[PDB]
């Protein structure tokens, strides 16, 4: 149960849904990974080789960590020594794979993205898959330290201050997708799949909402009861939604969005941040 | 850098004289409430070379042997031979101890239910939670009591018998605030002197402390490679407690209680009974503070409360949740209206504070510790 | 409304702790006052007809304890049996042991009073000091010098700092003859001491007060409640505001560093404050076993500068190792009696409490 | 316990008075029921200087 990118959003949340039900987890990440996480470098190849050859994992879990632009990695060491124990990877992905034209686009369809972190991902994909899953996502919310850590949560500033007005991208679709509802999604194919093999191949998930900036902004402020009378509609694809069929096929979870969020960003409330310090 | 930042709580052995006086003091609250459940005691103890005295006000319809207990107290620290500075079969005990005050006692508790006695003096008294912890206390002050816990339990032991009844232990953490939350990182730097016999080198103290004693104590996940270890700074250290130094009751509140987190509103714990709401409406707010974080309406909250001198109810209630809160303080407020009646009248009763257990809490907190009833947390109805 | 409710309390100088804590300084002061680099741990008890002082001094003076200690007490105004105490007659024990030749810190400052101060504590120090001035007037001549305040104010949360609106609460029990009635007492306090001290526009007629609460307060000092040296050290400070690591000031010589580093972490505080740099701020200052190791200044949000701003501020206005702080301060010079009253912070006498220029 | 009327120019340390002095005799254990190092010594001393 090795988790990576375990301080991020993401991999706190595959953290957390493992150790809570049946499983001894154990996270890591690079930057300030302790007291609640062993600290391990992806890059240094000696550091990941002891932890997995000394933990001894049943699964592991890649988390792809950070975001906002919006706008370099070897992954393939990790499949090499994750399959040399008994223990398959699952390779976190992207939507930015696609070229965003035919909705939605299928696990088996041919991937076209441009620069920045289009194909990027894909390279990762081919380290990966060659050598012996490709679990991709779209946008990611959740419960996160800091507003930047989501693509979705840095806007909610915006939604606060009247004052000034801004303005939001009307023109990108795309399914905001709570962390852990992929954090379950993650333990559903780890628990099945050392039962049922041989589960492998690009596999997609995604919730069912479908929204663009300008609206998930509208969103928030709805579920805050705030005024969004302020936001103003306005390389990347246009949408390239992800048809999620195969682990659907199977029978994943779903939080609504007006929930979520508004679990999420709550302690981002101008009046909260106010009072959040270390002395009254 | 992050919202980083250091914080360093202390603790005391039995041995340290303020704390042998707090000691002292509760035992002789234990003495009296064992025969009377409703004796009055404000009884303050003082330490120096060779004198125990006794002074404060005291009605009971008990009856106490003072040498017997003040002696008793000092043996069971471990003071028994002038080698160590100190011998309760020797010291000097001073009794200087009067009936509290009839216009205090008209005024407090004479001729009144049980659920209208006034407070028994004024006073302002805070609690405090936290979630960076199981025991929903500050880490720098619980590693800082254990790690005394652990001195005294392995001299008992027989495990280090070079060891004396003196010592004190500080800790220091390198925090994370996490939205109005705070996250411990890792242990900073610790500090312990203690007392120890004449016949012991310092490299041995200095790798039983480390190993035998702060390992023991110590999360491995919170040392690491950078944590700086001063054990026996300076030496010394061979002659400890009151000998050549002068201690009192209520000079270690912020010890016995938050180790600086929270706030504290001035008053003493030890030697007083319920009806001193500096202890007993402190115990209560501390009891409200953990309700409120383990019933999972917060991460993290400090609560104010004040009294009058011959009036039942608190002057004031005041909740603040450092933002930890999908609730707003004024809700968290009136959760805590309809939960709790934290008139003294009604808190001895929920907190049991006649029995004679008082003698356990002065030393190592009063809070965060397994047993005490104000650290079981209340189910809130709202 | 988004407010909330606040309480500090005072106590006067005829309190049995305080008493005790004005000896502890005055011996302090007898021996600086003939030797300057005198060490001085001084522990004060007080109970019926007995004053203890115990510690450890280390000093080439000679003091006359008995003139010290009577001289403290005739000052605070025990000077006869039928109040309980008689600087005249009393006990002085001495078990002081003489001879011949690291912490947390911390300063906070609020621009919600004129003295950089919790206007909780502010009123409740000042309601005391009303009621001495007039047993020392002859003006409340039933005044006895025991006495003790308890201020509750009505908040607002505004931006990080803090906004007094109303005093919701005061409390006032003060020793007294066996003449005078209940009712003229209470008239008087409201009338002669609340009302002379407390901003009209903070009374309302919604305000309560508790006043003699007790109903009976002849019997006190010593006499009614022991006192100890150190026990007092919130009524010294902040009155809850703020924070505290846990030394009493009175008793010790400026080369402990609980109290001349807390006076310049203070001195710290209401110097950012006063030069506008922040409405309101603590500062923590951590000493190693030199300067201080670490330092963190919390603004509440009430700066428009970053708080490593605000240390660099700190830096290049302020040499903060002990062996400066006494030379800045001039903490070598015997009147710490004046400090063991009232309140350490909030009284422009104090060296600490004369705001620095900022040159940043 | 020291008490009485003093009037003089002398500056004691009674500290040493009284530890020496009981040193002298032989009390310096626990054992012995006094020790000349760790007893209290209380001074009530009244004493002027013309
Ligand atoms: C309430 S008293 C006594 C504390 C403890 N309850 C006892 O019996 O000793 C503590 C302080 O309150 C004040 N006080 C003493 N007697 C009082 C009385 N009869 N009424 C009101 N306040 C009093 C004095 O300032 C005293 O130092
Ligand atoms: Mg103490």
């Amino acid at each position: 149960v090795l988790v990576t990118g375990a301080t991020g959003l993401l991999g706190r949340a595959v953290h957390k849904e493992f150790q809570q039900n049946n499983w001894h987890a154990v996270g890591c990440g690079f930057r300030r990974a302790r007291p609640k996480f062993e600290q391990v470098n992806l890059l240094d190849s000696n550091a990941v080789h002891h932890i997995i050859h000394d933990f001894q994992p049943h699964v592991i879990v890649h988390c792809a960590a950070e975001r906002r632009p919006d706008v370099v990695d070897a992954s393939g060491n990790l499949a090499k020594e994750a399959a040399a124990v008994g223990a398959f990877l699952i390779y976190i992905s992207s939507d930015y794979v696609f070229d965003g034209t035919n909705p939605p686009y299928r696990e088996e369809d041919i991937p076209a993205p441009l620069n920045l972190y289009g194909k990027t991902k894909l390279d990762g994909e081919k380290a990966v898959l060659e050598n012996n899953a490709v679990l991709r996502i779209p946008i990611l919310y959740g419960e996160v330290e800091k507003l930047e850590e989501s693509a979705v949560t840095v806007m909610f500033d915006k939604v606060q201050f009247s004052n000034k007005s801004a303005n939001m991208d009307h023109w990108q679709q795309r399914f905001p997708t709570h962390v852990k509802d992929v954090a379950t999604v993650c333990r559903q194919l780890a628990e099945k799949r050392m039962l049922d093999p041989s589960i492998k191949g690009t596999f997609h998930w995604s919730g069912n909402e479908q929204m663009t900036k300008y609206e998930m902004a509208c969103a928030i402020a709805d579920a805050f009861n705030l005024p969004s009378s302020h936001l103003r509609p306005i390389q990347r694809p246009r949408n390239a939604q992800l048809d999620c069929s195969k682990l659907e096929t199977l029978g994943g979870q779903r939080t609504p969005f007006r929930i979520g969020i508004k679990e999420s960003l709550w302690p981002f409330l101008i009046d909260k941040r106010w009072r959040q310090t270390v002395f009254h | 850098e992050e919202g980083t930042f250091l914080f360093t709580s202390e603790s005391v052995g039995e041995g340290h004289p303020d704390k042998i006086c707090d000691q002292i003091s509760d035992a002789v609250l234990d003495a009296h409430l064992q025969q009377d459940p409703d004796a009055k005691v404000a009884c303050e103890t003082v330490a120096k070379t060779g004198m125990i005295l006794l002074a404060g006000e005291i009605t009971s319809r008990a009856a106490v042997d003072y040498q017997k207990v003040v002696r008793e107290a000092v043996k069971h620290i471990g003071y028994d031979d002038s080698s160590k500075g100190f011998d309760y079969k020797t010291c000097n005990v001073l009794v200087a101890l009067e009936q509290q005050s009839p216009d205090i006692a008209q005024g407090v508790h004479l001729d009144r239910n049980e659920e209208d006695i006034g407070a028994g003096d004024q006073g302002l008294m805070f609690g405090y939670a936290t979630d960076e912890t199981e025991e929903c206390m500050p880490l720098t002050i619980v590693l800082a009591h254990k790690l005394n816990a652990k001195l005294a339990e392995l001299r008992r032991n027989g495990t280090l018998p070079w060891l004396r009844p003196d010592s004190k232990t500080q800790v220091t953490v390198q925090y994370m605030q996490d939205r109005g939350a705070v996250l411990p990182i890792r242990v900073h730097t610790i500090v312990i002197s203690v007392q120890h016999d004449e016949e012991v080198c310092l490299d041995e103290m200095r790798d039983a402390l480390k190993e035998k004693v702060i390992k023991a104590v110590v999360p491995a996940k919170y040392l690491d490679e950078d944590t700086i270890y001063h054990l026996q700074p300076s030496g010394r250290f061979v002659i400890g407690g009151p000998q050549g130094d002068a201690g009192l009751t209520g000079r270690k509140i912020i010890v016995d209680t938050y180790g600086g987190w929270g706030a504290h509103g001035g008053g003493a714990f030890s030697g007083k009974d319920y009806t001193k709401v500096d202890r007993s409406a402190a115990y209560a707010a501390r009891w409200v503070a953990k309700s409120l974080v383990k019933g999972g309406l917060c991460r993290r909250v400090l609560v104010q409360v004040s009294y009058a001198i011959g009036v039942s109810h608190p002057l004031s209630i005041s909740i603040f949740h450092y933002g930890t809160s999908q609730k707003s303080e004024r809700e968290l407020l009136e959760i805590v209206k309809k939960n709790f009646d934290l008139r003294p009248g009604v808190i001895v009763r929920d907190l049991d504070l006649k029995k004679p257990i008082y003698q356990r809490t002065a030393a190592y907190g009063h809070f965060g510790r397994d047993s005490f009833p104000w650290e079981v947390p209340k189910k809130l109805k709202y």
